[PDB]
């Protein structure tokens, strides 16, 4: 498990999400078909970034080309890049020192990686951010340490033995129907117990091939 | 007056502090605080704050709490009028009475009249029991003014509880509905109900929460963790709609450029022909900045659609996925594309297609279930839109699937292809099968016959020597020539023949 | 000269005198000859007799047959104009090539511009191999040329032999499809690619046979013994018909009487509640003469529909039907009813509409098939309709199946009840059991609250005070009240908004 | 079975239906939207009676109000009614003798019943005689000696005994699903051999109620 | 692919070198290179390159040119959409078929759709000999477009060679 970011690093993906949520929000302000002009409205400058369960009350400040992001205790750090929305990578520097930032889209955030720590990114209003924190973490179910057969088909390839060790997102076998290779996918982690579909055999809807 | 203040406090407290308390120990917020949510900072203006219910039957003339079940009004979404209700469940648990209809019909009306997108956020129980008759007519009248506006304005319903009876009706009507995972259910007929008919032991989730929306019954067009992240997608969403059916598409400044080549499409398409590809890829490295809104991506998995942006402006984007079923059509795909190409052509919203599909699902479940009409249904929506068509065939486009799959035949305006595109008939072996079954009992003169018509017909050449195909072109140039096709195809003006409308089959 | 009708005999003949044997001895008559028993004798024009296909591929050049493979003109029935194509099953299967499209294309075009119905009669194999993409495409252009038709004349088409591939597309986006029994079938992909893919072992008949699709499928509106019942209810269905959009239904002389009153009315309905009656006795007493014509009769017996005549003018029929699954609405009966209202609607033909249903079919299987946008669809229909509305209820009309009946809410405009009508949301026990909840305990309690409920709200009395029901009415005056009625609503004028189109659930 | 016409009544039965398609295509005639004129048309006066696989060649000529049907052998019949349609009851003279035939309409045509002999009545144009002539004779398959439950519910009675003798159109059983009762009736002729389920069994669809 | 662009190079040579040759000793431009010049640089998008006519009367089987004889598309002229079509004098001097009428037709049809201007180029001879009376039915499929266009759409001729008949 990647570690969640802490102290400078913390700080640094803190800015470089608030910084790039002004740019989303200050893209997005000038949409078409507003009622009124959107020059005759403001900016909350108070933010809150939450860092995979970190919070961090910042405050905004468009100075120039680049970006003036202060934190809650006195410290400020500008933020300084040519990135665009679509490009994989954020580079540019945060206070007076240079950084690569990995940037990969996520449901209304980003997620960040750099120097070594992974974070999810969500940017909120001061008002945004209480509310979300009445929502429930929510656990996931998982599955039945079986790997159902989704399709009717026949098998091609098994890369998986009894008593072997496989993490998520590993394949685990192929199966061709009408004349098209689908390649199954572990969704949990463990060890294949036992293989019961062989290679060549026939399969249909919810059948057992293996067993984690 | 601190009077109307104090009535003011009193109407936002809604049922009562213990009701509002155990809605957020379910992990819901308030009517109130998803209205806030979802609007502009301080643009919500609320209509009909003080309305209560007339009812005297069954003691309820002691139960009159303002506002009646539902919170209406209207607001700015990124600075764009917005009108909205929000039905409250801690007040007689949503149900919809005579007043609370009339509240929804109030901002209907208005949302028609003023030609803006109308929100409707569902936590309800139905029609109330003890108002009788009074509540189903408010609900025929809802219905009414749904369907009035159907093609007029966009109308999205975010389902964020309980929706059961006369009040599913409503968003079914809608261009687009949400659910939350976990809190969120729909059904006509409930739990209690069904054990008694049926004798089946089913739960609420069991029988209609957000999985069997999203990926079974074709109802709703996706599903998110909680209320914050569904309301920050209703916002993300209204952001590619156009208001209404004359404003056009909004505009926005893209941050992508136009002439980029994608030198990695080049490689994109397996050279083994039985080896799937990803074209949620393609379109994600087509639109603007990757940034796609995907519509129904849990149901009918073998074909795609969502909303991107080419050049700063919303585009409809429709594509088989060879990833589930090899990318064949079958009864839900159609309906799924058949209703995204109808609400893309309502609102004047251009449409890309990606078109990989070898032909149809065989089977006697797809036969039974109505395929041959599900089918025309997509083609019926190909064939009557007048927003500009681009198609772009990447490797398979076999048959009558490739008929359907918005070919020039049906009326799309510019139609490129792949080198590796394969427009025929069917199958080289079955064609061959076919054209030489009189000597079907050979093994070498088979291959040969098999091996010509694959160098003969399973390409692109042959439709482009007939002008079916616009330009082969190159896959690195897709995104520049969709650009440009759109720019051009912006000023398109086609008109159908003149009817009160269309005979589509159901 | 000798020649010319020499040329037109050998035309005449199709495939050979062999394959015109091999088609009789089928049962099947070929396409002249249904031709000529749909037409008035003598009143048949030929368009493009001496056509003949270009193919140059796979040794085609060397078999040159005039027509292609279809008859296409125009003709009369009963005096009025109509256009027609119909295919010849003994020209290289009746497959559609590039010029046979080209015929099909140039008699749609007719039909359209001269706002005249159009009948296909399908005998045919779909796509001709050896053609390639040619045929592909002449399919595309009749399909486009189908969705530009729909809503603006009517569309038949009649199945009297095989029906394969994307031949059936066409057929599915008319407004109706006719079956022979026994010799016509209709399957998108045929049995043998089905057994190559799924491993079951199917015929052709019970893939696509007649009862397959008139009882299970939604496809066929109807299906009939041999081509000749087949031809005849099909002139039948024509003096039904409107000619287009604008010319409203067709006018006969009636010889029934309006103002007779039928006193066997007032006992159809049963004292006892669990007692079911034909609603199709009712149709049958109250049209014109007893005359009847039922659309998908075998599907979804729980609703009625069909066409009959009042003073000798066509008038629309949607009923429920008690005798099977209890008149609910569900799904299947849904999609059915919607199509015809939508039809009606589209053709200025007034809706009668009888109305006795106690809810929505329970179930996971209903909800899991997407009962609500099905239902859905039936209620965008009727509020979608603006041509004249008048709805009795029989029995019973509970909540939202209620609502979905043409009620005044959405749309009716004059709305009857027999004085056993039953408008409320629901029965007397659930709703005692729901509004009292707290005491359900108390058996005698209970039986004198449900006393009461049944007493004051299972009634139509409740909807005749709030003017949801215009006027409860004898049972032995429907008819004179439905006739007088229309006879007023004729004159009616309403409009939807303007928009391209609406945004209905598929 | 109820016998087919013959002599006198089969020619009275063939005018009677004459006569009653005459009155049916003088009126369908007067449709409106017509191309031209409807007068400025000809009726084909030679017509063919399809009696029950029995043919009649008929020539029909209106004698005023009255009709006039003439057969091949050069007898004449004069048709006199004011039947209408819809009325259940053909009731006129036919050859100066009153008659009086019900009339139950079936699918281009009417089914007569008179004298005790009952008969499907369906009158052509020679070309279309000599089209329907082509068409088969197709045979029913009839049903099995077992009678399924058509819809799930609850047995509420049965009108047949063991080993006792039915004829179509006859009840069997009483099924009550969603508070409305179902009459099933019997689809073929035989004696029954078994019954399976009796009041108060919850069937399914498709479940064996009683075996012929 | 290289096959790609091969197909396409071999497609841009209408005739052949001698004859774009004589073209250019006649002091005439190719009808690319006139399009090249009309439209704006990089604007110009070609339809139908690789169609071909269908006729195998009087050995025209054996004569299967790609495009036969039109270059059709659109492109911008000062930044403006425009729709055009130049016949190529090389490629059966120009002279219409079915394929070559049924191109001029897409791209006129395009032009009414689109609203915007056509500029048809003429270096020709007419309607294609060998290709009967469907290159007849092709010139009035043109004409009907033509006519349909009048007052709705600019519509330029220009006349750089031979322009006979029909
Ligand atoms: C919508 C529904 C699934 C909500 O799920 P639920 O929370 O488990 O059911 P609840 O009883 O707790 O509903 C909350 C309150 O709203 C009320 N309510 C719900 N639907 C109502 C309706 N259509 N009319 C009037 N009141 C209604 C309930 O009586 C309840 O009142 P209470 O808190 O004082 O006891 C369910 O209430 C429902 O189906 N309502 C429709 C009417 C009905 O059929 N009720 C019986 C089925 S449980
Ligand atoms: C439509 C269909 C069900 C007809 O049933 P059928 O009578 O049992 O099949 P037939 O072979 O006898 O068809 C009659 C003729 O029309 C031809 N034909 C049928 N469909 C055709 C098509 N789409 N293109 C070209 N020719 C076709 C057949 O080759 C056959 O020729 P033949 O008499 O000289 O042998 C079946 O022919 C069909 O599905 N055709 C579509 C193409 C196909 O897939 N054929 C193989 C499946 S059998
Ligand atoms: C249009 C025209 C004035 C061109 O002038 P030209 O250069 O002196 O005539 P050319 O013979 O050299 O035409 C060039 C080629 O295009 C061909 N061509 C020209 N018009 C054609 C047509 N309508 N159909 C088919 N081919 C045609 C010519 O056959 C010639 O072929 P070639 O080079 O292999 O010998 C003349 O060719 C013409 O009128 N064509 C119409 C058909 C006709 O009547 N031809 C005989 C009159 S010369
Ligand atoms: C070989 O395995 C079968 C190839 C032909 C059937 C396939 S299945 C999916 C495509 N749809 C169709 O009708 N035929 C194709
Ligand atoms: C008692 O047996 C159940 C009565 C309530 C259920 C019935 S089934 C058909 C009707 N539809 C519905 O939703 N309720 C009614």
């Amino acid at each position: 498990i990647a570690p969640e970011p802490e102290g400078p690093v913390a700080h640094r993906l803190a800015a470089v999400a608030a910084a790039i949520d002004h740019k989303l929000n200050i893209r997005k302000r000038g949409i078409s078909g507003q009622m009124r002009d959107p020059s005759l409205l403001t900016f909350q400058r108070e933010r809150v970034v939450v860092l995979s369960g970190q919070r961090f009350n910042v405050t905004v400040d468009p100075d120039g080309d680049d970006l003036l992001v202060t934190f809650d205790d006195g410290t400020t750090a500008p933020v300084r890049s040519a990135w665009r929305p679509g490009a994989p990578v954020w580079s540019g520097t945060v206070g007076d020192q240079s950084v690569a930032i990995q940037v990969r889209p996520l449901l209304n955030g980003v997620f960040l990686q750099h120097a070594g720590a992974a974070a999810e990114a969500r940017v909120f209003t001061r008002r945004e951010a209480e509310l979300a924190d009445l929502m429930p973490v929510k656990e996931n179910a998982g599955s039945g340490k079986q790997l159902l057969c989704p399709m009717p088909g026949l098998v091609k390839q098994i890369m998986v033995s009894e008593g072997q060790e496989v993490k998520n997102g590993e394949p685990l076998a192929i199966v061709e129907a009408m004349k098209m290779e689908n390649v199954l996918r572990a969704e949990r982690d463990g060890t294949i117990s036992k293989i019961a579909a062989k290679e060549g055999d026939s399969l249909a809807v919810d059948a057992v091939i293996l067993e984690f | 007056l601190e009077k109307l203040e104090e009535r003011r406090a009193q109407a936002r407290l809604g049922g009562r502090e213990k009701r509002l308390e155990a809605q957020h120990k379910r992990g819901k917020l308030t009517a109130r605080e998803r209205i806030e949510l979802l609007l502009d900072h301080g643009s919500f203006e609320e209509f009909d704050m003080f309305v209560q219910h007339r009812s005297t039957d069954f003691g309820m003339e002691k139960q009159k709490i303002p506002g009646d079940g539902v919170v209406t009004g209207w607001g700015t979404v990124n600075g764009r009028t917005v009108f909205l209700f929000s039905k409250d469940f801690t007040v007689f648990g949503g149900s919809s009475s005579e007043a609370h209809a009339a509240k929804i019909v109030k901002v209907q009306d208005m949302a028609l009249k003023m030609r803006a997108p109308i929100i409707g956020i569902f936590d309800a129980g139905g029609a109330r029991i003890q108002e009788g008759v009074a509540a189903l007519g408010g609900h025929g009248e809802v219905f009414r003014r749904n369907v009035a506006a159907s093609g007029v304005i966009p109308q999205i319903s975010v389902i964020m509880g309980p929706c059961a009876g006369g009040d599913v009706y409503s968003p079914a009507m809608t261009d687009f509905i949400f659910m939350v995972r976990d809190t969120s259910y729909m059904f006509v007929t409930g739990p209690d109900v069904v054990k008694t008919v049926t004798n089946e032991v089913v739960t609420a989730e069991e029988l209609g929460g957000a999985k069997v929306h999203t990926s079974k019954s074709s109802i709703a067009d996706g599903s998110f963790e909680n209320d914050v992240e569904a309301i920050l997608q209703i916002r993300r969403l209204l952001d590619f709609l156009p208001a209404n059916n004359i404003e056009g598409v909004p505009e926005i400044e893209s941050f992508d450029d136009v002439n980029r080549l994608d030198k990695s499409l080049d490689t994109l398409i397996p050279d083994n022909p039985n080896k799937p590809y990803d074209m949620g890829e393609l379109i994600r490295r087509v639109v603007d900045e990757g940034d796609f809104f995907e519509i129904q991506a849990a149901y009918a998995r073998n074909i795609i659609t969502g909303f991107g942006r080419v050049e700063g402006r919303t585009v409809g984007f429709v594509a088989n996925q060879p990833l589930v079923l090899a990318g064949v059509l079958d009864s839900d795909a159609s309906r799924k594309a058949a209703r995204f190409v109808r609400f893309c052509n309502a609102f004047s919203i251009p449409i890309v297609t990606f078109v990989d599909v070898p032909g149809f699902l065989p089977g006697t479940a797809q036969e039974y279930g109505g395929l041959i009409k599900h089918g025309a249904k997509l083609l019926f929506a190909y064939s009557q839109a007048t927003v500009p068509l681009v198609t772009i065939i990447t490797r398979k486009a076999f048959g009558g699937a490739y008929i359907v799959m918005a070919s020039k035949h049906v009326g799309a305006d510019l139609n490129y292809a792949w080198p590796t595109a394969q427009i025929a008939v069917m199958g080289a072996k079955g064609a061959v099968e076919i054209i030489f079954r009189a000597e079907i009992g050979d093994a070498d003169k088979v291959a040969e016959r098999t091996k010509e018509y694959e160098d003969r017909f399973l390409s692109p050449f042959v439709a482009a020597e007939r002008g079916y195909i616009d330009e082969v072109i190159m896959p690195h140039s897709t995104r520049k020539r969709i650009a440009r096709a759109l720019g051009m195809l912006r000023t398109k003006e086609m008109e159908q023949p003149r009817k009160k409308h269309d005979n589509i089959p159901l």
